[PDB]
C-alpha cells in the first residue's frame, strides 16, 4: 500500500513509484491535456473508454505503467499521441493512457486508489 | 475538436411547439458525457432546461419537466429540444452544451453551441 | 431549489486592475461551483470548474476560491478583452441553477 504526496508533484510532470514490484505512473495533467483526453471519439479506440471511466479527478492520471502487450514499461512524454511510447514493440498511448496504435490490446490498467488531502493512497 | 451547431425556428407563435436542433461534429453523442439545453432570458438569468445522456436517459428541470422533450438521432449525431405550448415567457436565446462528469469534480459544461435566439411573437414569418 | 446571488451586480473598473466577484448560495454546496464567461457577441465559455480548476485556454490571471456557501472569481488585469458577463452555477443536486449575472464594464 503506497502513499504518494501529490503536493510534491509539479504541473506537467510524470512521477513513477513502485507498488508490489510494479511501476505506478502518476501525471499531474495540464488543463489542455485534460481537454485532449476527454475530446476523443470512441470510434478511434480499440479499447473504448472515456477519460472519466479512467480517472476520478481529471487532474491526476494514475495508472499501472505496464504495457498490455508483453509487459515493458512505456516511456513518458513520447509517441505520436502525446502520451507514452513502449519501446519494446511500438505501442502508443494517449494522454489518458489508452492504446492508440500498436500490438497492445488494452489501455493501461488503473489500480484502486483513494485520495486524502494532498496525498493519494494506491492499493 | 468538438463543435456544436444550433439551428431551428427563430420565431414561433404562442400555444405552438418550439423545436431546436443541436448538431455535434467531432465526437459522438453515444460516446460519452451529458448533452444539455439551457436558455438565456433578456433579464440575464440563465436556466438549465435538461439533458439526454449517451445512453438515452433524460433529466429535466422540474420547472419545465411536463412540457419539454429532449430526443436524439444517433445516425445524424444531433439532439433536439421540443418545448410545448409556448408563451411570451419562453422568449430567450437557447443554448445546447456538453457537460463532462468526473466523480470528484462533478459536472461542467465545456462545449457550447452558437446560441439560437427565439421569440414567441404572434407575427407572421415566411417558412 | 438552491439559488445563487452574484454581487456586485454589473460593476465596472479600469483598463487593468484586480476585481473580485462573488456567489453565495441559499443551501450548502461542497465546492461544485463553475464559472462561465458570456461574451458581448453571445459566445459563452467555461472558465472555472470545481471552485478553482482552470479550463483549457483560460489565462493564468484567473483565480477561484471559497467553500461552503461563499465563493469568488478574481482577475489580475482586464487587459484587454475581459469585458463580458460572468455567471456561476452549482451542481450538487438537480436542477442546476446559475447566478443573477455580473456585467463587467470599462470607464
Ligand atoms: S511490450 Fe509494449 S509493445 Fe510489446
Amino acid at each position: 500500500k503506497v502513499e504518494v504526496n501529490l503536493a510534491a508533484i509539479p504541473l506537467g510532470k510524470n512521477v513513477v513509484v513502485k507498488w508490489q514490484g510494479k511501476p505506478v505512473f502518476i501525471r499531474h495533467r495540464t488543463p489542455h491535456e485534460i481537454q485532449e483526453a476527454n475530446s476523443v471519439d470512441m470510434s478511434a479506440l480499440k479499447d473504448p473508454q472515456t477519460d472519466a471511466d479512467r480517472v476520478k479527478d481529471p487532474q491526476w492520471l494514475i495508472m499501472l505503467g505496464i504495457c498490455t502487450h508483453l509487459g515493458c514499461v512505456p516511456i513518458g512524454e513520447a509517441g505520436d499521441f502525446g502520451g507514452w511510447f513502449c519501446p519494446c514493440h511500438g505501442s502508443h498511448y494517449d494522454i489518458s493512457g489508452r492504446i492508440r496504435k500498436g500490438p497492445a490490446p488494452l489501455n493501461l490498467e488503473i489500480p484502486a486508489y483513494e485520495f486524502d488531502g494532498d496525498k493519494v493512497i494506491v492499493g | 475538436e468538438v463543435k456544436l451547431q444550433e439551428s431551428g425556428a427563430g420565431l414561433v407563435q404562442p400555444s405552438q411547439s418550439l423545436s431546436l436542433t443541436c448538431s455535434v461534429t467531432g465526437y459522438s453523442i453515444t460516446s460519452g458525457y451529458y448533452w444539455n439545453w439551457i436558455r438565456l432570458f433578456p433579464g440575464n438569468k440563465l436556466e438549465w432546461v435538461g439533458y439526454i445522456s449517451n445512453v438515452g436517459d433524460n433529466n429535466y428541470n422540474p420547472s419545465l419537466k411536463d412540457r419539454l422533450s429532449i430526443t436524439r438521432d444517433t445516425s445524424k449525431n444531433q439532439f433536439f429540444l421540443k418545448l410545448n405550448s409556448v408563451t411570451t415567457e419562453d422568449t430567450a436565446t437557447y443554448y445546447c452544451a456538453r457537460s463532462e462528469y468526473y466523480s470528484v469534480t462533478g459536472y461542467a459544461m465545456d462545449y457550447w453551441g452558437q446560441g439560437t435566439t427565439v421569440t414567441v411573437s404572434s407575427a407572421w414569418r415566411h417558412p | 431549489d438552491i439559488e445563487l446571488t452574484q454581487t456586485p451586480v454589473s460593476l465596472a473598473a479600469s483598463l487593468g486592475d484586480r476585481v473580485t466577484i462573488s456567489c453565495r448560495a441559499s443551501q450548502d454546496i461542497n465546492n461544485f461551483l463553475n464559472w462561465y464567461q458570456q461574451k458581448p457577441d453571445g459566445t459563452i465559455k467555461l472558465l472555472i470548474y470545481y471552485t478553482s480548476r482552470l479550463h483549457a485556454g483560460v489565462p493564468s490571471r484567473f483565480s477561484g476560491s471559497g467553500s461552503g456557501t461563499d465563493y469568488s472569481l478574481t482577475i489580475s488585469n482586464l487587459e484587454p478583452e475581459d469585458i463580458a458577463t460572468y455567471f456561476c452555477q452549482h451542481h450538487i443536486k438537480f436542477p442546476w441553477t446559475f447566478g443573477a449575472g455580473t456585467k463587467l464594464e470599462i470607464k
